[PDB]
RNA sequence: CUAGUUGGUGGGGUAAUGGCCCACCAAGGCGACGACGGGUAGCCGGUCUGAGAGGAUGGCCGGCCACAGGGGCACUGAGACACGGGCCCCACUCCUACGGGAGGCAGCAGUUAGGAAUCUUCCGCAAUGGGCGCAAGCCUGACGGAGCGACGCCGCUUGGAGGAAGAAGCCCUUCGGGGUGUAAACUCCUGAACCCGGGACGAAACCAGGGCCACUCAUACUGGCUCUGACUGACGGUACCGGGGUAAUAGCGCCGGCCAACUCCGUGCCAGCAGCCGCGGUAAUACGGAGGGCGCGAGCGUUACCCGGAUUCACUGGGCGUAAAGGGCGUGUAGGCGGCCUGGGGCGUCCCAUGUGAAAGACCACGGCUCAACCGUGGGGGAGCGUGGGAUACGCUCAGG
């Protein structure tokens, strides 16, 4: 573009689009469970991914992954959403925070406990 | 210093008032080239002296009316519509570029 | 009313004032009209009180009214001594 | 809290001797003696061609574990030595050697850098009279670093200052083993230190 | 409750009334005069004008009219009056009028 | 039309040197001659001289090159490795005496046009002046 | 888009110019150089990032503006349309003998609601400063402080030396042995916490006695100097000093590649991991534990968001034959740009002086707190714009060729 053109139209600044309308551009949002279904993977992968429809306080109704070996989520259980998609589950854009509200932490988690919100086991 | 400006009378259609078209130049703050903008001032002409085409010196004054804070200090050079033309011709293109389009 | 007073500029337990010429109405630590000295309450250094008596006298020359404590420091730097 | 944990294991990981114990690190036991391979279940296995990162990483870790200092404090010294005029590399080392706790070690008061850290900490040290218990205290040129009078009688201090008889001292230092005093003459230069370090890579590591 | 400085409002009302009263007198006389000059009656037109002039300057004495507010009033007055008097006037009393 | 006479000349020169012409003509203009004056003084060109081509005024520009070389491609190193127009119509470029660039860490020059005449960056800095930044040579 | 709309004449109002407002007259003003309308915004010194250009930001602190439960209004005043002043309307709360009354924390603290989330119903008026008073002095949730919450930054703590060819436990193994590891145990020294004693700066004025000057008729007032001058601290018996004195919070993330750190066991497309590529269906360095390791250390890691990497909007600093990208071609408006010579002008352009560019920050220097973080003092640089003076090569303009 000519200098005179740049003067006329000028460069357009790039806009990024959010990937997590957890609204309020908040770090976390709490919602209520609606359906504790179990979706199936995509392209190659196969298994029974545990998911959950959630009615957020942000006014949005979303689907969220439930990390961990085994959960305890039910129909009207209160939960916290943290944002983070799941490559295999088209339509799931947030993970559920384990160890907060109604979502109990993972039992027998002896490693990456910071995630899977499980307290420090007392070594006998 | 009461600001003094020079421009052309592009309009003598009002009573005791004239429209002076003051031109201005300067370097673009980011691209540096010298660009040239322009503004119209309504100046007070009591004697109804100044006529369409005159180059005049405008002087910062005490408000005379709303949208009118300048008085015709003096005449710099009479007659020269070559300038009024640009201004009018430009007003003429406006007469379009909307739902129709400006001539050429 | 324009005054000549102190302005807290130290820090907790480490106060350091600034003999200043401000309008009576400003925050004490607000924008002053001019600085004309400084004062270290605890004389933590051999140089705990400068005053530029030249300027002070100018301000007093036109209504500057010193806080008591400000005057007492101005006196120390002999702003008043008329010998 | 600066590290505090097995230390001859760092000596080993850097595959180079580190005098993190003053004495012993001589008596056939610095472990770097008949066991200079890294700690852990894999130490004896063959090592692979390190990555440019690995190398710069290992180099910094060395230079740093030598002064038992936290990355946090270490880094700030570096960014300080980067702004100040003069070859960052050495300027950096100068500042590292100006730590009161280091000097004490350098002047023989303590056997190790850790020990010196404590002597400074537990008040057993002086700087122009006034005592200073801040290990990170920066000693300037022209400072007397004496042992605390009350401690001059301490068993520990008498041993070390004893064996210190004869032992020479860095050309940027000097000590009066009598009144257990010593002076920081000037900032040591890169040449003055026989550090198994290549600040070249340390600078480069903070470049990334 | 009770910020005894209600007194201020208490006084505002008085002052309001005191001012309001000065001005209405002013306006009344002003016209009164303008209207006399209007009808061409020299003498009494000026006679009244002088009162107007007076009340105005006194209004500016305290904080009623105050400032150039007074000045504006007088000029707009002496002007209107002398002009309207151009009907075979001849300012007799020539009171507030430098002939 | 000939939109930029100055740029036309720097190019004629850049073009001729790339094929190693001995001479090379460019329509004469007071200003262009002023520039060539520096080119010579700074030792970028053997020199130049007024001449008449087809009746019209021109300036012969005598090009200069390094010596012949070894190995393949014996072509001489250029004396004028670079020469780029800067200020150009519809994008004029002026600089204060504090903004006069330091070309090629000093090994190259920059020709300015000041109210004190056409000077090189060093000359300008001396005389403490600025002005339109005609070009850059090195 | 708009008729008080643009100008005029006369007039009102103001401290003052002015359609600011009014009567009459004329036929207007703005827009594509973006009017009008919609959306967003309190705006700014600065701050974060960046090699820079630039991008993002404007909470704390300072400057300005706006608002005061929402809307409107004036009074009093030097000053307000006036947070803790007034009037009316709004719905709501409370008292009511049902006619009628009374209210309005976006001040400090605190409650409640909402939220992932944000403090003491604290001490003090001693200091800074402020209002009234001749003064003594009174008032002062501004402020000076302490408190709660690694919420952030900075400092420090959780031992030092010796100590086996190397305990046990645990892990691996070619079953020889290797690792955790001088780590431990233990020995000696050191000795945070904790105890005992001393105990602060911040405070000197305002104003107990004496002596003295200026003005004066005065030894009447008023003002000052000085001396020996006296009173006063919330923090706080805290900082700090001296003596005594115990080996005495850790930890968190990670180890498939990006990316520094690998083995066994369990599991068997499960249970799970996951930022991307992907990993798990009986040998998994990718899941869970363990041993070992790497990183960092009331820290460590996650989530969210901004810039950096991203020259991935390119002014610095990119491109368009086939990768995304030449409009199908012309004519021409606005606009951008301009052969050779001379003269005038000096608008751009360049130079000098001067004014402004605040403070804070950034940079350099020196200094204060044991260092530093933090803070103080000083100096230097700086775009832009105002003013005066100057230059005239180039660009512009004018005249001539």
């Amino acid at each position: 573009p000519t200098i005179n053109q740049l003067v006329r139209k000028g460069r357009e600044k790039v806009r990024k689009k959010s990937k997590v309308p957890a609204l309020k551009g908040a770090p976390f949002r709490r919602g209520v469970c609606t359906v504790v279904r179990t979706v199936t993977p995509k392209k190659p992968n196969s298994a029974l991914r545990k998911v959950a429809k959630v009615r957020l306080t942000s006014g949005y109704e979303v689907t969220a992954y439930i990390p961990g070996e085994g959960h305890n989520l039910q129909e009207h259980s209160v939960v916290l959403i943290r944002g983070g998609r799941v490559k295999d589950l088209p339509g799931v854009r947030y993970h559920i925070v384990r160890g907060v509200y109604d979502a109990a932490g993972v039992k027998d988690r002896k490693k990456s406990r910071s995630k899977y919100g499980t307290k420090k086991p007392k070594e006998a | 210093p009461k600001k003094v400006l020079t421009g052309v009378v592009v309009s003598d259609k009002m009573q005791k008032t004239v429209t002076v078209l003051v031109e201005r130049q300067f370097p673009h703050p980011l691209y540096g080239k010298v660009i040239k903008r322009s503004k119209k001032y309504l100046a007070h002409d009591p004697e109804e002296k100044y006529k369409l085409g005159d180059v005049v010196e405008i002087i910062e004054s005490r408000p005379i009316s709303k949208r009118k804070r300048f008085r015709v200090l003096r005449l710099v050079e009479s007659g020269r519509m070559d300038l009024v033309e640009k201004y009018l011709i430009r007003r003429q293109n406006y007469q379009s570029l909307s739902k129709r389009g400006g001539k050429a | 009313m324009v005054k000549i007073r102190l302005a807290r500029f130290g820090s907790k337990h480490n106060p350091h004032y600034r003999i200043v010429v401000t309008d009576a109405r400003r925050k004490r630590d607000g924008k002053y009209i001019e600085k004309i000295g400084y004062y270290d309450p605890r004389k933590t250094t051999p140089d705990w009180l400068k005053v530029d008596v030249e300027r002070a006298r100018y301000w007093l020359s036109v209504g500057a009214q010193p806080t008591d404590t400000a005057r007492r420091l101005l006196r120390q730097a002999g702003v008043f001594r008329q010998e | 809290g600066r590290y505090i944990g097995p230390v001859c294991r760092l000596c080993r990981r850097e595959g180079v001797k580190l005098y993190l114990k003053g004495e012993r690190c001589y008596s056939p036991k610095c472990a770097m003696e008949r066991r200079p391979y890294p700690p852990g279940q894999h130490g004896q296995k063959r090592a692979r061609r390190p990555s440019d990162y690995a190398v710069r990483l290992r180099e910094k870790q060395k230079l740093r574990r030598i002064y038992g200092i936290s990355e946090r404090q270490f880094r700030n010294l570096f960014e300080e030595a980067s702004k100040k005029k003069g070859v960052t590399g050495s300027v950096f080392l100068g500042l590292l050697e100006s730590r009161l706790d280091n000097v004490v070690y350098r002047l023989g008061f303590a056997v190790s850098r850790r020990q010196a850290r404590q002597l400074v900490r537990h008040g057993h040290i002086t700087v122009n009279g006034r005592r200073v218990d801040l290990p990170s205290y920066r000693v300037r040129p022209g400072d007397e670093i004496a042992v605390a009078e009350k401690s001059r009688n301490l068993e520990l201090i008498r041993q070390n200052l004893e064996a210190m008889k004869g032992r020479k001292v860095g050309p940027w230092l000097s000590l009066d083993v009598e009144g257990m005093k010593g002076k920081f003459l000037r900032l040591p230069d890169r040449e003055d230190l026989a550090l198994p370090v290549n600040e070249q890579l340390v600078i480069e590591f903070y470049s990334r | 409750r009770n910020l005894s400085a209600l007194k201020r409002h208490r006084q505002s009302l008085k002052r309001r009334l005191r001012n309001k009263a000065k001005k209405s007198a002013i306006k009344t006389l002003s016209k009164k005069a303008v209207q006399l000059a209007q009808e061409g009656k020299a003498e009494e037109a000026l006679k009244i004008m002088r009162k107007a002039e007076s009340l105005i300057d006194k209004a500016a004495k305290g904080s009623t009219l105050h400032k150039n507010a007074a000045a504006r009033r007088k000029s707009r007055l002496m002007r209107k009056v002398r002009q309207l008097l151009e009907a075979a006037g001849a300012p007799l009393i020539g009171g507030g009028l430098s002939a | 039309m000939l939109t930029d006479p100055i740029a036309d000349m720097l190019t004629r020169i850049r073009n001729a040197t790339r094929v190693y012409k001995e001479s090379t003509d460019v329509p004469a203009s007071r200003f262009k001659e002023e520039i060539l004056r520096i080119l010579a003084r700074e030792g970028f060109i053997k020199g130049y001289e007024r001449v008449d081509v087809d009746g019209k005024p021109y300036l012969r520009v005598y090009l200069k090159y390094g010596p012949r070389r070894q190995g393949p491609d014996p072509r001489p190193e250029q004396v004028i490795h670079h020469i780029r127009r800067i200020s150009k119509p519809g994008r004029r470029v002026y600089v204060g005496v504090k903004e006069i660039p330091r070309v090629r860490r000093g090994l190259g020059i920059a020709i300015l046009s000041t109210s004190k005449g056409v000077l090189t960056d060093r000359e300008a800095r001396k005389l403490g002046v600025g002005g339109e930044l005609i070009c850059e040579v090195w």
